[PDB]
């Protein structure tokens, strides 16, 4: 019921928006990057597996999961 | 890689007629008998290819229920298509069909209204009872802007992929969609 | 007073907490880009000028802005 | 560029003392009489220098209002410092200290609670007003395991700057920081 409603929702969306174009400018960047702006193949992923990989901990400490 | 762009599809309805139903199957290519009124207006994206091009899809859910259709924020603005869903077992549900539509159009209210996109489903026909004839809901779609219309059943994927291939097509074949990041 | 209210808002932390990382995630990038990964300077800051350009386009189109 | 970590901050106290308002002033240098009883718990994140070290605080405001501080949701597990909150000028704000502090430990439950970083900001002295005692707060806090205490107004921006850079560094004394984005 809480009037307020109207705002925590709108802000919901707001962000899920930001999180999918942050996803898009990121595989850009990240693809810019192995342009003839070149460097190293299975590393670029591994460097991928490696940010996955501290996201997973520090959000988890975020949200205190 | 590709080029890459964004639609924006807006699914309405009456409160019950499947359109979560309908893009949960579509997106996650799951279904749930137990129901869940959906409130405000939610979305999600999918990636697809449309001929040669790669399109994400962003899809809103929104409410059915008056008592909950709370923001209706003009997050129509972006819209460039617009399902109107209703239960083809309950009548009202395509009675009201032209309310959602003049509605979505008056908020909406994108150029050239005489060819925006829409696409009419008639869902849940994988129930026996039915009170809505095929014709009559595409003797109504033709006339009103000849928009296409599909029979179909959120709980048996019936034309779920199907359905929204052709969203994807008219709402792509009306310039309106977004680019990407292309540089 | 809507009792799916936890819902909502514990998705809005969410979200607020992805955008916080993957803000982070791309000056990463885009920072290891301009690394002996090398690449122009000034142009990879339009490049930002660009997306953060675009972005508002698309992001606009997304909330019906 | 330098190496990078987090900090998560846990402010608690009852419902009026100040939290909000004073986030706020650290945050973005504003305040505002207009109040705004804050639902369910939401939070900031500010970066400053602290020592050679980039930290970006990530700082969590609750609900001091029973009926609405639902979740509750162990949004508190990282927590590598809670501040306590209370209304100079409201002396049972000053009582119920213990509530909290007791609160979140049971909750949080951090290796070596005994040494867990704590502050304590006694808000509101710009207000004539005053039923609590510096002497008395600090007698308080001291008692506790010795931890600061800092007397602030969140309107005229007293000791704000000031008490989240002790926050900041008994929090990052006690080695929980979480690295960020330094392959
Ligand atoms: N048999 C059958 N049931 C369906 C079908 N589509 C949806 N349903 C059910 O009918 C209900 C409709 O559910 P939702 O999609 O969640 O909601 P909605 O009513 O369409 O829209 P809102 O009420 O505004 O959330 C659910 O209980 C579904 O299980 C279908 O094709 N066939
Ligand atoms: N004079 C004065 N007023 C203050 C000060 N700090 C906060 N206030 C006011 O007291 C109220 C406290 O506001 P908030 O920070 O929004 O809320 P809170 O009560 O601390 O926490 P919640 O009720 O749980 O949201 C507001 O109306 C502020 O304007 C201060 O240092 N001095
Ligand atoms: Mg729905
Ligand atoms: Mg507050």
């Amino acid at each position: 019921s809480r009037e307020e409603f109207e705002q925590i929702l709108q802000e919901r969306n707001e962000l899920k928006a930001k999180v999918f174009l942050l996803k898009e400018e990121l595989a850009y960047f990240q693809r810019e990057l192995l342009t003839d702006h070149r460097v190293p193949s299975l590393l670029l992923e591994a460097m991928k597996v490696a940010v996955r990989k501290q996201r997973k901990k520090i959000k988890a400490k975020m949200l205190g999961t | 890689s590709r080029k890459k762009v964004l639609l924006k599809v807006i699914i309405l309805g009456d409160s019950g007629v499947g359109k979560t139903s309908l893009m949960n199957q579509y997106v996650n290519k799951k279904f749930s008998n137990q129901y869940k009124a959906t409130i405000g207006a939610d979305f999600l994206t999918k990636e697809v290819m449309v001929d040669d091009r790669l399109v994400t899809m962003q899809i809103w859910d929104t409410a059915g229920l008056e008592r909950f259709q709370s923001l209706g924020v003009a997050f129509y603005r972006g819209a460039d298509c617009c399902v109107l869903v209703f239960d083809v077992t309950a009548p009202n549900t395509f009675k009201t069909l032209d309310s959602w539509r003049d509605e979505f159009l008056i908020q909406a209210s994108p150029r050239d209204p005489e060819n925006f996109p829409f696409v009419v489903l008639g869902n849940k026909i994988d129930l026996e009872n039915r009170q809505v004839a095929t014709k009559r809901a595409q003797a109504w779609c033709y006339s009103k802007n000849n928009i296409p219309y599909f029979e179909t059943s959120a709980k048996e994927a019936i034309n779920v992929e199907q359905a929204f291939q052709t969203i994807a097509r008219n709402a792509l074949k009306q310039e309106t969609e977004v680019e990407l990041y292309n540089e």
